[PDB]
């Protein structure tokens, strides 16, 4: 645990899902282990917002790290705010009096543990804020942000954002994790799917099976062999367009080049992108229209 | 191991 | 809002005691011009350790700031921890398998803003987390700290902090407030009091009345004439032994006389500190004895 380099680099991969499920996948073929439903957990991001058919706009997240914000509005596409989530929670309790209207803003932020068992996938313990319970088992962290703004006027915004970590002692040992000791180096893609590459010269050795939905986390679990613990470490990542989507209970989120260049390429340019028989109003009036015009990779200017 | 990878 | 130094500094002063009312006093004799009850609010800081009566140990924070942690033993004393309770939060979950036994810290932060009207102290509107409702008034922000250690022997700790604080847009103006603009120049004092002194020797002019509970939360109010605004800034503080105490649901908190200078030298030396007819087992046995015990001012080493 001091020096990543003495560690069994495990044959076992921990992906999180943006419906905020948990799974196991087997980092020699991409074959699922285990899932667990996102019930036993919370939705990895839900924002709610004053209204998306009046206004033609709509706030998003990029459900990742710091949680960045971003922001799309029929007149000027989508762009990219200079804040992220933990950031303006960690700068609360605002209020500011604009001159014209004041928005207040309450932060909130939150921290959980589980520990979980590898082989299987059944929860042992889960410890904080959370519900606290009491081998070959795994523990796994989890921040949860929430910020409510609180406009006068009344466009009141309430997003709630979580996001898995390991625990705070090894984040070091991530600092190691510069590339994949493994030659693999596994990342998502197209179709809630993970895509595995080799490192030299970047080409496929695996894809796979689906995900609920698109992977947004990814992590490598080393082993202690004299201890025998599982200590758990990020995945590294290999070295401005962004993509749009929806979770299911309808709530927007980005994933941007930067932290998902693997799937944004492989991501159709969005029809709003594209063609301005879509950038029309009558399109934002309705919520399947507009959702169909600005789904898929717009690119931020 | 002599794992290459991509250059700089 | 820009510069400190245009805006009248109001005749209001606003106190926070150590159970967690909020007071307004009147800067020019320290009147109790309104209290408010912490029914309304949360206690300050409400510590639930594993039992100071089988073990001779007790869990102690200093109510302010970061709450700083501090620790008393009845084999060594009080001691320091060089810990702080946003600290520790701010690094959770930590999960710790010593080698022996294992702790995990799970944490929790938040934030609030309630505005009160300054003339009377009714709570016109409060934000966030807590209960989001709807002139001559006041905003005043409060972050709530909780963290929970769950250590699996059993020896389970679970303590709550909370503070006061300005807007945090206004707290670029505090450090400007290096010194009361004001000559005045006032502090927590003996018996749950404020006693103001001049700047230039050091020479009391004014003492308030008794507060419910020690006074350890104190801030300045500015007026910007233009915008008629009312912005809070922290009071600021003049140029080894702490004071232990309890607060009523029985937490005990420290007063470090960085902190707490004018009321630690003003303090009764701890008779555990003075003679070890104190300091024998028997005493540690029972609740009232070992409050008589420690309560007073120590002197960590």
């Amino acid at each position: 645990n001091r020096s990543l380099n003495e560690l069994s680099l495990s044959d076992i991969l921990i992906a999180a899902d943006v419906e905020g499920g948990l799974h196991a996948v087997d980092r020699r073929n991409g074959h699922i282990i285990w899932s667990i439903e996102p019930e036993n957990f919370q939705p990895l991001i839900e924002i709610q917002e004053p209204s998306r058919l009046e206004t033609y706009e709509t706030l998003i997240i990029e459900p990742f790290g710091d949680g960045n914000i971003y922001y799309f509005n029929a007149h000027q596409g989508l762009q990219k705010l200079p804040l992220s989530i933990r950031q303006l929670v960690s700068t609360s309790p605002l209020h500011l009096k604009t001159n014209e209207d004041e928005k207040v803003y309450t932060g909130s932020m939150r921290t959980i543990m589980y520990t979980i068992n590898m082989l299987n996938g059944e929860i042992i313990s889960a410890f904080g804020p959370g519900s606290k319970n009491g081998e070959n088992m795994i523990v796994i962290g989890k921040t949860i942000f929430e910020l409510g703004i609180h406009s006068y006027d009344g466009a009141s915004y309430n997003v709630t954002y979580s996001t898995w970590q390991q625990n705070v002692l090894d984040v070091p040992l991530a600092l190691q994790n510069t590339f994949s000791k493994d030659g693999m180096c596994i990342a998502p893609f197209r179709d809630k799917s993970l895509l595995a590459s080799d490192l030299d010269f970047r080409i496929a050795r695996w894809v796979s099976p689906t995900f609920p939905g698109i992977i947004v986390g990814l992590f490598d679990v080393f082993n202690d062999l004299r201890t025998n613990e599982n200590i758990l470490v990020p995945h590294p990542f290999n070295p401005n367009k962004v993509y749009l989507d929806q979770t299911s209970n309808l709530s927007w989120f980005a994933l941007s080049s930067q932290n998902f260049p693997s799937l944004v390429e492989s991501a159709p340019i969005s029809r709003y992108a594209s063609s301005d028989r879509w950038r029309v109003s009558s399109i934002f009036e309705d919520e399947t229209l507009f959702k169909n015009a600005i789904m898929g990779v717009h690119q931020i200017y | 191991v002599v794992v290459v990878v991509v250059v700089v």
